[PDB]
């Protein structure tokens, strides 16, 4: 805190920008436990707060029925709130926050199989378009295309995708039968 | 001799690719003439048989002409698809891997939710050797070393990304190699990296776009057995068209709400079925022949199918179809059921989906 | 209607800070100058804290700042907050 | 031209009360209010005849038995034996109906089919009659804000 | 209509004042400073 204030109050200062990134460590450690504000002090003059915020007190802040009151509250607030009467409600709705979320610390006390069917029918209908190509015995067809053919070629080059057609209504059929095998 | 065959190839990728387009256009207009023709068909006399009539005798050999001429460009879509299309896929999915890896860690500090596909389907393409193969950034597994090996093992990490130390420190010591041309069969099939294939087609696999395709190539292939399933597709007019997409997404921006307008309504009816079937079981009757009474009412479920069948379709509500309640102990309590069923479910709920289309355009 | 006024919450938030109502462009002209200061320098759920930690804070224990801001919440003068001025446009020659 | 024609039959005058629309600059907005969205409406009234069509299909396909017209047993008046016939019939009546295909064609009770034809005269109830006439009446309201 | 009037003629009350026509940004450098000037400086019922 002491070495916050002083670099925000002196924002231009090398010596003691050494000193920051001699401890970034332990000012990254009190990062979240270090709280910040500006007030109206008593010398006519914008002031800057700091403060220690404790992790049950973040930590219920953060569930989210507060989240769903704050974003009710702030609904209302900029709806049917006026200026004069808005930091009173803004008061009126933390101390009622407060409230909840120390109550709520008070009391508390100190699918995935059908991706996986999913990832296996992929796998194996894979693998099984796999296995027509690097059977390595092509050499049966590398017989028919030792001279070049137009036609040869673009029925190969088709029937290439026509393959991974299939292979994907196969894939399509295995996902179903899983899933009516999981369901039932 | 493989040089020439792989320009053709790619020749024929690049032809491919340009008219993957045209070709999608062309489907559509194909799909409309053999619809166009299908409005001519008729039943004729024991199994029926679907018959085409026809004054000029032309249009029977038209049809079939047509629906195969279908058939090949729905495979030329597909082939231009993938030509096109999957390599912006590919990229997009290799930088995304890359990223978590690089900046997120996502297979060395956390791991995947074991409930995501692609999380879980993506371990494969780390260990490949063809890694980045489409996404520029050649240097991704040398960052995720840098970032990552001293903390987690240097060796450990070697091993998960698939990079080899021996033979790069063999490498850039004294190192004999003797070339092998890539004109030999043998040496294309070693040199075929066949993991990455593997989950560039589980990618494809999943991709949308390359399932509704598939499934438009197989409503084609099915036309043939049945004319009628080119039928569906017409379904594929929302996507040809960019304009017919704005008044879809003045009904789809808010189909969530269209969809629980409906669950609220069939409350409200199960609500006011249970009112009738406890009270009002005499005015369900349906027969106009009084020998044999036709009660609707008389099952919870069918009282519950009459009331979601025929009340909801109604003009005026339940009252419509039920029979008159003048001179009835129950004449006032059935007067502010019809009244209260007219009100809530005719006018309001209908009200609230108009609401909800009026406002998606707004 | 229900929908014209949640956009008119979230032009209100995006375009204004909610404790000293300052517009979001005098605090741009440093970048991301309007999101530094609503979530570090005026933010509500710091502001919600603060008034946590000086009701259970002991008041014997209160630092000068902490007192008059006590006393001034007991008698429920909300002069203390921030109206139309900041750190940064007090500060503006110093800081800039 | 028409003026001219009006008096061979004098009919034709009727021709020139289409002139509102250029006489009165107040008609133009009612009008404006129409013709703003001319083109959705246009491709609104294509979506709706695709779907018919649709539904003309699963009808003539499946549900033939059901489209008897005739109320004398000797005669039968089948709507929807011949594919233009159905489509006719379709487009023509159950667009028009209150409650959709299911007001004109018969009951669906006591058959095996019950129940898909249930689900056919809801889904074109929801879908024809309530939101595509909907989309209808959004483009005009959503022309005149 | 009617409710984008009812809208536009709070908006206007609530941004500028009435008489000078000064929009509140000016006067809320200030605290309070635009219900000060609208309540006690520039007051349509003061003048009535
Ligand atoms: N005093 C303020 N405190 C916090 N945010 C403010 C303030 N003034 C304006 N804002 C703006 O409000 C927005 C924050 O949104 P909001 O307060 O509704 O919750 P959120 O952080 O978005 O919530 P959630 O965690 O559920 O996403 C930001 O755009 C921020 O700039
Ligand atoms: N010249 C002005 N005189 C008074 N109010 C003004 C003037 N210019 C702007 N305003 C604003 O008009 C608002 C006052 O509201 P309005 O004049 O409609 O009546 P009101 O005081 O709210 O009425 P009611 O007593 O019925 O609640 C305030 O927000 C005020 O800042
Ligand atoms: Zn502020
Ligand atoms: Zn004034």
């Amino acid at each position: 805190v002491l070495l916050t204030n002083l670099s925000e109050h002196m924002p231009n200062d090398t010596r003691l920008q050494t000193f920051l990134e001699l401890a970034e460590s332990v000012l990254n450690y009190f990062q979240p436990f270090l709280g910040r504000i500006e007030i109206m002090g008593s010398a006519k003059r914008i002031e800057r707060v700091y403060f220690e915020i404790s992790e049950s007190s973040r930590t219920q802040w953060e569930k989210p029925q507060v989240k769903e009151s704050k974003r009710q509250f702030i609904f209302d607030v900029v709806n049917e709130g006026g200026e004069k009467e808005k930091m009173e409600l803004f008061v009126n709705f933390c101390e009622d926050t407060i409230f909840e979320m120390q109550l709520a610390a008070q009391i508390s006390e100190s699918s995935i199989l059908t991706v996986r069917s999913a990832l296996f029918a992929l796998r194996y209908n894979i693998l099984t378009l796999m296995r027509m190509l690097s059977l390595k015995s092509l050499k049966k067809q590398m017989k028919k295309v030792k001279k070049m053919t137009v036609k040869d070629m673009v029925t190969a080059f088709f029937s290439s995708y026509w393959s991974i057609f299939m292979t994907l209504l196969h894939f399509v059929a295995s996902v179903f039968r899983g899933f009516f095998r999981i369901i039932c | 001799f493989w040089k020439k065959i792989i320009a053709y190839q790619q020749k024929l990728l690049n032809y491919f690719a340009r008219n993957f387009y045209n070709m999608r256009m062309l489907a559509l207009f194909v799909a409309f003439a053999i619809n166009f023709i299908l409005l001519f068909y008729k039943v004729s006399t024991i199994a029926v048989h679907y018959v085409l009539e026809e004054s000029s005798g032309y249009m029977e050999p038209t049809l079939r002409i047509l629906a195969i001429l279908h058939t090949v460009i729905s495979f030329f879509c597909i082939i231009g698809y993938y030509c096109l299309k999957v390599p912006l896929v590919i990229f997009k999915r290799e930088k995304e891997v890359a990223r978590k890896l690089e900046f997120d860690g996502l297979y060395i500090t956390e791991q995947p939710s074991e409930d995501d596909i692609k999380g879980q389907w993506d371990r494969l393409v780390i260990n490949t050797q063809s890694f980045p193969n489409n996404y520029w950034d050649k240097f991704v597994k040398r960052k995720v070393m840098d970032k990552y090996g001293e903390f987690y093992g240097r060796d450990r990490i070697s091993e998960l990304l698939g990079m080899d130390k021996a033979a790069l420190d063999f490498s850039d010591a004294r190192e004999k190699k003797k070339p092998k041309k890539d004109s030999s069969l043998s040496a294309v099939l070693n040199s075929i990296d066949v993991k990455y294939q593997m989950w560039k087609l589980g990618v494809v696999f999943t991709d949308n776009s390359f399932l509704y395709l598939a499934w438009y190539m197989t409503m084609s292939v099915l036309g043939h057995y049945n004319n009628f399933f080119f039928a569906a597709h017409l379904l594929d007019i929302a996507m040809g068209f960019k304009t017919l997409r704005t008044i879809l997404s003045s009904v789809t921006h808010n189909g969530k709400q269209l969809v629980l307008t409906v669950g609220l309504l069939a409350v409200v009816v199960y609500l006011y079925t249970v009112v009738a079937f406890n009270f009002f079981r005499k005015f369900y009757n349906k027969s106009e022949d009084g020998d044999t009474p036709d009660m609707k009412c008389d099952d919870m479920l069918t009282c519950y199918m009459f009331h979601m069948y025929v009340g909801v379709r109604a003009g005026g509500g339940i009252g419509d179809e039920i029979e008159d309640p003048a001179g009835d102990e129950y004449e006032i309590y059935r007067i502010i059921f019809d009244i209260t069923f007219f009100f809530f479910v005719i006018v309001i709920l209908l009200a609230i989906i108009q609401g909800l289309i009026i406002d998606a355009f707004g | 209607e229900l929908r014209d006024q949640q956009e008119q919450v979230k032009e209100d938030m995006e375009t204004k800070c909610f404790i000293c109502g300052i517009g979001n462009d005098y605090f741009d002209t440093v970048p991301h100058g309007f999101e530094t200061h609503t979530l570090q320098e005026h933010n509500l759920a710091n502001y919600l804290f603060f008034l946590m930690y000086l009701i259970n804070k002991d008041e014997t224990e209160h630092t000068g700042q902490e007192s008059y801001v006590w006393k001034m919440y007991q008698e429920r003068c909300w002069e203390f907050f921030p109206a139309g001025d900041c750190f940064r446009k007090q500060y503006e020659d110093q800081l800039n």
